[PDB]
């Protein structure tokens, strides 16, 4: 179920969101732990989740550093996730 | 090992 997220640094503090990379199976960006109140929690991000999108450029096999360098670069920034296209890895 | 991660 592809989701879509939208993160805007409204005021000045990060989304509260991690990210974490997938093994050689199903590589690309998920997501890690997040903190209460920020605009990850506001979205309803969490563990599991894996982004597949973000202003554009497709997370699908985007590298990690790359994932937090876009995300790094604009406060501000669309990010296109989908449920479970990281949760699948997670259950290890 | 456990998988690289980042936080934002």
């Amino acid at each position: 179920k592809e989701k879509k997220v939208f993160i805007s640094l409204v005021g000045s503090r990060g989304l509260g969101c991690s990210i974490s990379s997938g093994p050689i199976q199903k590589p690309g960006i998920f997501i890690s732990h997040v903190k209460p109140g920020s605009l990850s929690a506001e979205v309803g991000l969490e563990i599991g989740d894996q982004i597949v999108e973000v202003n554009g450029v497709d997370f699908s096999n985007l590298d990690h550093k790359e994932a937090v360098n876009v995300l790094k670069s604009s406060r501000s920034l669309t990010i296109s996730i989908v449920a479970a296209a990281g949760r699948e890895l997670f259950m290890t | 090992t456990p998988l690289e991660i980042t936080e934002l």
